[PDB]
RNA sequence: UCGAAUUUGGGUAUAGGGGCGAAAGACUAAUCGAACCAUCUAGUAGCUGGUUCCUGCCGAAGUUUCCCUCAGGAUAGCAGAAGCUCGUAUCAGUUUUAUGAGGUAAAGCGAAUGAUUAGAGGUUCCGGGGUCGAAAUGACCUUGACCUAUUCUCAAACUUUAAAUAUGUAAGAAGUCCUUGUUACUUAAUUGAACGUGGACAUUUGAAUGAAGAGCUUUUAGUGGGCCAUUUUUGGUAAGCAGAACUGGCGAUGCGGGAUGAACCGAACGUAGAGUUAAGGUGCCGGAAUACACGCUCAUCAGACACCACAAAAGGUGUUAGU
RNA sequence: GUGAUUUCUGCCCAGUGCUCUGAAUGUCAAAGUGAAGAAAUUCAACCAAGCGCGGGUAAACGGCGGGAGUACUC
RNA sequence: GAAGACAUUGUCAGGUGGGGAGUUUGGCUGGGGCGGCACAUCUGUUAAACGAUAACGCAGAUGUCCUAAGGGGGGCUCAUGGAGAACAGAAAUCUCCAGUAGAACAAAAGGGUAAAAGCCCCCUUGAUUUUGAUUUUCAGUGUGAAUACAAACCAUGAAAGUGUGGCCUAUCGAUCCUUUAGUCCCUCGGAAUUUGAGGCUAGAGGUGCCAGAAAAGUUACCACAGGGAUAACUGGCUUGUGGCAGUCAAGCGUUCAUAGCGACAUUGCUUUUUGAUUCUUCGAUGUCGGCUCUUCCUAUCAUACCGAAGCAGAAUUCGGUAA
RNA sequence: GGUUGCGGCCAUAUCUACCAGAAAGCACCGUUUCCCGUCCGAUCAACUGUAGUUAAGCUGGUAAGAGCCUGACCGAGUAGUGUAGUGGGUGACCAUACGCGAAACUCAGGUGCUGCAAUCU
RNA sequence: GGGCGUGUGGCGUAGUCGAGCGCGCUCCCUUGCAUGGGAGAGGUCUCCGGUUCGAUUCCGGACUCGUCCGCCA
RNA sequence: GGGCGUGUGGCGUAGUCAGCGCGCUCCCUUGCAUGGGAGAGGUCUCCGGUUCGAUUCCGGACUCGUCCGCCA
């Protein structure tokens, strides 16, 4: 018959990695999570308690509950034609903070600093990001850079 | 009389007819599943805060 | 399996409310009484003509039964039940396993 | 009793090697892969000629055996048994299956059709690619015309299209002819049973001096 | 439980079955198709272990038949008195509940105990009734 | 076959789960493996057939789970109708930026596991065969193992490495910062946790593009046999074969082209006029150049357009161009 | 049941049936008997036939095997 | 005359009773039947690097086992190889060195584990009580399994801590009925006491066809509703198999590859074999063979004209145009 | 800058073979009455810091060292792959257009950094 | 038709590449309800080719025998 | 073609992750009857895996004996 267990098809997903097996380092236990933090989920195969299901591997969610050794995380799961709210109790070995959130907060504080310093002059702050604009005019010189003519190479076996 | 077993044909079209609407998020989400020792203190903290604000703006 | 004859466990007997000593037995069902309501209804339905009026089970599939231990608190005589997993062999006599001895 | 090779010419399935999930395969028909003067040294045979595929297909082990016998027989008849070194550079590891149907009259009374039609192993084949070498022969420059004719006779036993290319390398090595010549004039090559070991600028100097003494004898 | 179900086709020769609430041991099995379209029927010929009678039953192959639990156990004689054997278990337990055999096995056992061999007795349990089937002699540990 | 176990008239007896049978399930009023008549009875049917006027607008499904379920239902989905609360947003089958996750394609095997070709150098209290040896944990060759440095080839259920395409989250006002209130939680401790008071930051308020209104609720129809094409892919020698993944179609759809055709190419449709085209074509059928230009081919079975209606290995001082 | 005459109808009662004037507690209903109980009731003893034990029966249904040695014997 | 309170008769009770009555006699399925379980589940793979994903796909497994093989703590390091020591050698015990796990962890497989999750020792029962929340399957129902807490009460350790069975992924079961534990609480409805009975909360007795009927056959005497969703003809796709034809040439042929043949390989054709499939037909297309009669194909047996020979003649063989 | 105690990242830190180490600190080292544990005061426990020694541990250095780490326009815009065509080819498969882009190999360089507290010629 | 195996003295039967026994009867010896003993004869190992040095033995082909599977409605 | 069973010393076989009995060959004892004790004898069909260990547990292969292979 068919087989769809709780950890089916999780072979390479829950292998550890090359040459970093063994016990886990103490930074994962010394990291501090608060309610509202945004965290990434990546399971550790060395810890069998508090494991996430294989669906939530690589998923990103929001902390809603902090307990003794675990963290409650909220994920949005697509079921059919809508998203449902899923609450997960995961031990802290299987989560880490999302770095995109702290990058955005750094942008927020630097952006507020720019607005605050330029508010003393009113110099059209222009605080929105802009994407890659087309590159403008330039003059390239041939002083020591005379062009070298290239041609297609004929065919050879090369074995 | 064998028949077709399973397919996922037309399913994404059926889903995207009326969209995959994101769930509605709210200020003050539900406190169910939150730790009872936290909620038991949170009730008294909000009660004291409401009493202090009522006495301030009475 | 093997289960010891005594066990220190919780007793919710309204005076203990703690772990006390318990003597264990195996649960036996006891005889089905007459004048139970289902038995009276079954006898009334089976009287007369019409033959067998209720199903009788045939397609037996299990070979084991779940064992139930009857715990009895030694202080206040209150009784508890707890079930175990399915086992073909069960015993309450404690013949402890010993390790570094011969076959 | 054997099916024609057109039923197994193309690489239609995933590779199916003999393993602990097969456990019952027929042995390959080709068994000898290196022949001629296989114990010859490296600078005995400077010229190398390749029979190389132009198809993406499967070559049967029976066809490999037949082509090996044909090329070996022709070259030993025309040029001597120890004037060349032939090497078969493909190995049949793919296993071919057959769902054997009964050829009796009224077979459908006991056939069951396509139900449970997973096959049984009956043969071995080698999966080759575009520009993959099947045969490689090294010899002296006086046997070019006979090794090209030997490979041309062997090409008839193979399905698909194959090319005969005279390589620019020295023998069965991977350097060019003048590169190997300017390497062997120094002592930084040293012969083995058939191949040659090369000097590198890495490693411990004591080992690099107990081996390869003539290059450091500068 | 004392007894467990099984399928007729799952049964095979030299196995125990329950026929008419008797522990029986099969000597013959034969399956014949009922009709060309229909399923085969199993005809079972078995011998009661205790009494030696021959009992036969035919059933559908898919039907489930009752199967006893038979345990064969090894003991040493202590005495044969009044038709009741007295046996001695490993770890020193003793039973006298077994009745002595009444046939040529019982006669041979009685003569062997009278002339003084150390006799090894095999007694079988099935469905709450107990009997002795065979005896040997201990070649070592005299 | 024809003097009888003969043929036959009339009278009479046996009545329907009953009769009668020299036995065929035969006969019992053209009815018999259970007669005929009336009633229950308009018996039940998940099964077959049919189902009656017009126009307008919207518009499917052959999929999930359970069922003595597999020609049927329930349930979710797809669809319609009625709307309700609001007024440009708590949006998006899309991109960018930042940040995750993955073990396929590829690659690798002088990297682990496993398979595998060939020699070389060593190890014999530490192999086996021969020959020389009184024999010898003797010798000399040879052959096997094991080790060392190489070498050839591989892996759906091998792997150090590792894409492309898909995929999670974030890009603020429900935000940031400052100050200090509550608590029975927590701390050695106004330490922290959570929710707060008061104050400051507004249109470049925090990337792009578009928004066709955004959000919400009730109720109910039909459907729950699908099939085809490109790409990935499984079983099979293969199949207009069987089974999956993503998308687009046909079913449900006409129109121009492919002579012809459900699915291919182009393009989707109110009634008309003018112009321009798509795919396909312009000797004649047939609307449109027997146009222009450079070559090739002469077939005593030429060739002529994707899907598509077939041809291979091997050859040829046929002819052309090359190395 | 077999199917004139003639000539014969062998072996097997284990099984399934059928049949005994055998022997007698194993199974063992209702009524009846005894004990306990305040009673409903519960528990026992006793317990007919038939099963179970013991015989017969194949012109009853039926059945009529293997391994060695030298057709024969084991 | 006989018989006699026995037969008979009436009502209950046990046996016997296809003589008769009523009914049943699974599903999936490359047609059905036999076979198997793909019917409830688990591991790896197919599976196309989120998730999901089929086939009677491949390789296997489950209906158990364990008072320790659960919980806590402490000490130690395994498989293997080398070198040694009386009996003692290939394998008994002891000693040293090397040893990233090449061992072990109940079982199938895959993950995980080295002052441990392994081996040995010490103490125990957290395999306990009370109800909630969450994850997987999913309708976001049930069942099973699991995760993190709260309120107690315990175990262990110096302690931090750890423990709500087994290192993780499988190891299992509704309504009704019976029975057990708890509350010793509620009710027996004219009022009480005591038995008895019925309720509430939590378990057990089991449905393996595993969201859970109580169930043997035959029909060649057969019937009905349907089905080309489905088999037995032809036809159509395919050509494994059957038949026929090539290419290459190790050899046979005294000598000599090819007069005639031709191994090991390999490319095709045909639909006069048999399979495979299920597209059409089940409100019917008359399924053996023979007789009769017409036409077509050529892969030519004979006749016509030729080429080759291991063609002297005769006879024969190979081949061409030829139906 | 050396050393110790507790660490973070967990080989640029590991492994093999040599060489060096002032001061201080670690270490080996001396002892068995007491607590405690062993077949064995070898490990563990306790006592002294006395009798001694850098021999080892430890730290650092060396090696065209093994390994590991970083980079390259080194291989290679190669393999692979998203999209497109009434493109080629009997087919197998392959070119082109708009995009993304490896691994092995080769070469070059490197061989622990650092937090808190104490202490040192 | 195809597949698989088989072939020894007059008969049965043993054969690893280096034709033996038993039975029939030839002779001799030996004696009721007829034996035994001793020396005998007896093969082109089914046939034909190649390998070897020599094939019963190895291989290829042919013959022969014995098994197994096969048409339709 | 498929499924099931089968191989243990000469025979009967049994079995825990090779035993007897009857055969065989000796020796001893005592009839009417005997009996006892020794031995030679088994790669558990074969080959692998698993397991401390396998007759036993599993897989593959051989032999033999069975049972099906039907509707058209
Ligand atoms: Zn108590």
């Amino acid at each position: 018959g068919k087989s769809h267990g709780y950890r089916s098809r999780t072979r390479y997903m829950f292998q550890r990695d090359f040459r970093k097996h063994g016990a886990v380092h103490l930074s994962t236990y010394l990291k501090v999570y608060k309610v509202g933090d945004i965290v990434d989920i990546k399971a550790n195969g060395s810890i069998q308690k508090g494991m996430p299901h294989k669906f939530y591997q690589g998923k990103t969610g929001v902390v809603y509950n902090v307990t003794k050794s675990s963290v409650g995380v909220i994920i949005n799961k697509m079921v059919g034609n809508r998203y449902l709210e899923k609450r997960l109790n995961l031990r802290v070995e299987h989560i880490k903070h999302s770095k995109c959130r702290q990058e955005f907060l750094e942008r927020v504080k630097a952006n507020a600093a720019k607005r605050a310093e330029a508010k003393a002059q009113g110099v059209a702050v222009q605080l929105k990001r802009q994407p890659a604009q087309p590159r403008e005019s330039r003059i390239v010189s041939t002083e020591g850079n005379v062009p070298q003519t290239l041609a297609p190479v004929p065919y050879e076996t090369f074995i | 009389a064998k028949s077709k077993n399973h397919t996922a044909h037309n399913q994404t079209r059926k889903a995207h007819r009326n969209g995959i609407k994101k769930p509605k998020t709210y200020k003050y989400p539900s406190l169910k599943g939150v730790d009872p020792k936290f909620r038991r203190n949170h009730k008294h903290a909000l009660h004291g805060t409401a009493k202090a604000l009522a006495a301030a703006k009475k | 399996v093997n289960v010891p004859k005594t066990r220190k466990t919780y007793c919710k007997g309204k005076t203990c409310r703690k772990h006390t000593q318990h003597k264990v037995t195996q649960y036996k069902a006891g005889k089905a009484s007459l004048f139970a309501q289902g038995k009276r209804r079954y006898d009334r339905k089976q009287s007369g003509f019409g033959g067998q009026t209720k199903p009788v089970f045939h397609k037996k599939a299990k070979t084991t039964k779940k064992v139930v231990l009857r715990l009895e608190c030694v202080k206040c005589k209150t009784r508890a039940q707890l079930t175990l997993k399915r086992c073909k062999h069960f015993e309450l006599g404690g013949e402890k396993k010993q390790k570094g001895q011969a076959l | 009793a054997r099916r024609p090779a057109r039923c197994y010419r193309y690489q239609k399935n995933k590779p199916y090697p003999k393993s602990r999930y097969n456990r019952a395969v027929p042995d390959s028909k080709i068994r000898i892969y290196d022949l001629g003067k296989k114990k010859a040294t490296v600078d005995e045979f400077p010229l190398c000629v390749h029979l190389v595929s132009n198809e993406l297909e499967q070559l049967s082990s029976e066809a490999l055996e037949a082509a090996r016998i044909c090329a070996n027989k022709y070259m030993t008849t025309v040029s001597g048994r120890d004037a060349f070194h032939l090497r078969v550079r493909v190995h049949p590891f793919h296993v071919l299956r057959i769902n054997k149907m009964l050829s009796c009259a009224g077979a459908d009374r006991l056939q069951q059709g396509m139900r449970g039609a997973w096959g049984k192993p009956h043969g071995l084949a080698a999966r080759v690619d575009i520009g993959q070498i099947i045969f490689s022969v090294r010899t002296k420059d006086s046997n070019k015309d006979v090794v090209v004719e030997g490979l041309r006779r062997a090409r008839y036993k193979f399905p698909g299209q194959q090319k005969i290319i005279l390589s620019k390398k020295w023998g069965f090595t991977n350097l060019d002819r003048p590169e190997y010549l300017k390497k062997r004039e120094a002592g930084e090559v040293k012969d083995d049973g058939a191949f040659v070991k090369f000097l590198s600028k890495k490693g411990s100097l004591e080992n690099n001096i107990r081996e390869f003494p003539e290059y450091f004898a500068a | 439980s004392a007894t467990y179900p099984m399928q007729c086709s799952a049964l095979r020769k030299n196995g125990f079955v329950v026929i008419k609430s008797r522990p029986c041991k099969i000597v013959d099995m034969s399956t014949s198709k009922t009709g060309k379209h229909g399923h085969a029927k199993v005809h079972l010929v078995a011998i009661d272990i205790f009494t030696g009678k021959k009992l036969e039953d035919l059933s559908p192959s898919t039907h489930n038949m009752e199967v006893p639990v038979v345990k064969r156990n090894e003991y040493q004689l202590l005495d044969i008195d009044d038709g009741f054997l007295s046996l001695m278990n490993m770890d020193g337990d003793t039973k006298d509940d077994v009745k002595a055999p009444e046939g040529e096995l019982g006669d041979s056992l009685q003569t062997a105990f009278d002339e003084g061999k150390d006799l090894m007795v095999t007694i079988i349990s099935a469905m709450g009734e107990e009997a002795a089937i065979s005896f040997k002699e201990a070649a070592r540990t005299d």
